[PDB]
């Protein structure tokens, strides 16, 4: 019995912290959410540059290449 | 004995859930400490990023555009 | 005329904290009382010991 | 609305500055932290 | 208008520290109502060594 | 007594269970300290390719300055 | 209960491992180049022109 | 206006410092204790419920026997 | 009362997780992707400005 | 002039939140001050009980004495 | 873009110094 109210009451701390918890990780993910609408311009984009890079470099190699 | 292994046993499950409390409270605390303005400063550099890719992207949409 | 919902947010923020505090103030009182109640007890009890210290 | 919030901030600062909050009116510190010869209780008061 | 362009610029500086400040004072707040939470447990051990001071002044 | 040694057995099943969330958890906040080590790496990323878009936004500053001219020395800075 | 809960918070860590090793795998080549950036950061800028 | 341009100016300064105090003060002074109060506390739990906690456990240990 | 509060504090354990593994495993997955791509594009940028000092 | 109204006006509501200001901070400031107390008060909290747990652990030690079927002065 | 290549190159080597 007086087992169970310190039991008791350590959950009810325990419960508290754990709705903090995940009330910061929903704040979290819907951070995480925003940012990725703001993300995929720049991967586009790095995309870009990735296949400019890739394709010149074939088009350079089948014309006088002048690497090393 | 037996009364005496039971209030031993008990003590020990009072003292684990208490330290399972201090073990989630440390993790909520590392959440709450600096992760939420570090992916901030992350979205932040991020945003700067979108202003770089903002010059080059207008004339990917020219290209589109002839 | 810039922050009025900035200074919403502060009311309530103080109002946290006057209920954080009073829960300070009371359970320091709690424990000044706990504290004091265990320190006559254990100092009468050095008394006791200060005074006729058995073998 | 300004002034309301004004003076509701004005008023959460002064309740809580103002509340006592328990001083060093103990005994219990001093009792066990300066071992010194015995008398009734005798707080730094100085 | 230069300064009250300074003005804006110094009012909005204002209302980031600010905002700042509130968001932390918001994480420590939590901090302290936990706290309290896990404190909680001195009612009925104040109640008994109440009665401890209050039975000494009785004898 | 023999319910209560049945009891006891519910009890050695509890605090069995309890060890393990115990280590659980504490392997949980071990996970979090490292996930701030990466996201911090992630930020200082970030911050580098900050630091091209300085070097482009000084380029184009510096053009359109130069490209405004519409009517000196060689003192700059070279770190 | 108590069933639930070793299970899911074991999944839990499961899956918060595979994030940190996946990370691991993808994330691991920054500070090489967070290095470099930093030699390279030395900037300062005064249009002679301007 | 000179007299504007001093009053807000100095206002506002006096404003930007007192942030500053308060964003340094209030994490000092709501971090530095916290961790320091929630460990002793767990140890007060510790220690309490040896005194308290067992005074409950051998009351319902007698009363039930 | 005692379980009923059990059951609460694993309904609240057990949706949260969903919650976060979800945030966790695709969002984990997404920013890898996005943190090689940034990688690719700053380095390629880097070689640009190494190629213009030598242009100097 | 209406730049005078607004001067007047501005300088009166950014000094009624300077005063809100001042009274916050000694707030705060005391408010630490009782922190401090409070972080004294448990420490001694703390070297009492550990004081208790001491003597515990003696009384123990000197009651299997007490008990043992040979002692002397 | 040649030498932008080979920087580049250079920049993701997993060795690399001043």
């Amino acid at each position: 019995s007086p087992h169970e109210h310190q039991q008791n009451l350590l959950l009810s701390r325990i419960i508290t912290n754990v709705e903090k918890l995940n009330e910061a990780i929903m704040v979290m993910n819907k951070t995480l959410q925003e940012i990725n609408i703001q993300n995929m311009n720049i991967e586009l984009v790095a995309q870009m540059f990735k296949n400019y890079q890739s394709n010149v470099l074939f088009h350079l190699e089948a014309t006088d290449n002048l690497k090393d | 004995t037996l009364t005496e292994e039971l209030e031993k046993l008990e003590q020990q499950i009072t003292l684990t859930l208490q330290e399972i409390d201090s073990n989630f409270a440390k993790a909520h605390r590392i959440v709450t400490t600096s992760i939420l303005p570090l992916v901030e400063q992350y979205g932040e550099h991020s945003r700067a990023v979108w202003e770089a890719t903002k010059f080059w992207k207008q004339f990917f949409e020219a290209s589109a555009n002839v | 005329n810039a922050f009025e919902p900035a200074f919403a947010e502060l009311a309530d923020a103080v109002a946290d904290l006057e209920a954080n505090m009073m829960h300070f103030q009371l359970m320091h009182e709690s424990l000044a009382r706990f504290s004091e109640s265990f320190a006559s007890f254990l100092y009468g009890l050095n008394m006791n010991a200060f005074c006729v210290d058995f073998p | 609305l300004l002034s309301a919030h004004l003076e509701q901030i004005s008023i959460s600062c002064q309740g809580i500055d103002s509340l006592p909050f328990p001083p060093p009116k103990i005994f219990t510190n001093a009792l066990l932290s300066n071992p010194d010869i015995t008398s009734l209780i005798r707080d730094t008061e100085a | 208008s230069y300064f009250e362009q300074q003005r804006q610029a110094l009012i909005e500086e204002i209302a980031m520290n600010f905002e700042h400040v509130l968001a932390n004072i918001n994480k420590l707040n939590r901090s302290l109502e936990a706290v309290i939470a896990v404190g909680n447990e001195f009612s009925s051990v104040e109640a008994l060594w109440s009665q401890f001071e209050n039975v000494m002044s009785w004898s | 007594s023999p319910a209560l040694l049945a009891r006891v057995n519910e009890k050695k099943a509890e605090l069995e269970n309890l060890k393990e969330l115990r280590d659980l958890s504490a392997a949980v906040a071990a996970q979090m300290e490292a996930l701030e080590q990466k996201l911090s790496t992630l930020s200082s990323g970030t911050e580098a390719i900050a630091t091209v878009l300085a070097n482009w936004h000084n380029v184009l500053r510096a053009i359109s300055m130069a490209s405004a001219k519409i009517p000196p020395q060689t003192l700059v800075r070279i770190p | 209960s108590y069933a639930d809960c070793v299970c899911s918070l074991r999944t839990s860590l499961a899956f918060l491992e595979s994030s940190v090793a996946t990370l691991d795998n993808g994330v691991q080549d920054f500070p090489r180049l967070c290095h470099v950036l930093r030699t390279v950061r030395h900037y300062e800028l005064i249009p002679q022109t301007t | 206006l000179s007299p504007l341009e001093q009053e807000v100016l100095d206002e506002y300064e006096r404003l930007s410092e007192n942030m500053k105090k308060l964003a340094v003060l209030l994490d000092e002074l709501a971090s530095a204790p916290a961790t320091e109060i929630l460990d002793g506390l767990r140890e007060l739990e510790r220690k309490t419920s040896l005194v308290f906690t067992l005074l409950k456990a051998s009351v319902y240990s007698i009363v039930l026997q | 009362a005692v379980k009923a509060r059990q059951l609460a504090h694993l309904h609240s354990q057990l949706t949260q997780l969903s919650h976060n593994l979800a945030t966790t495993e695709n969002l984990m997955r997404m920013t890898a992707v996005q943190a090689e791509a940034m990688r690719g594009l700053g380095s390629w940028h880097a070689g640009l400005f190494m190629a213009a000092s030598k242009v100097l | 002039e209406a730049r005078e109204a607004a001067l007047r006006k501005e300088l009166e509501g950014v000094r009624k939140i300077n005063e809100v200001i001042e009274g916050m901070i000694g707030t705060l400031e005391r408010a630490k001050g009782n922190m401090g107390t409070v972080s004294q008060t448990v420490t001694n909290a703390t070297t009492l009980l550990n004081t208790w747990t001491r003597m515990l652990s003696q009384t123990e030690h000197n009651q299997r004495l007490i008990l043992n079927p040979e002692w002397k002065g």
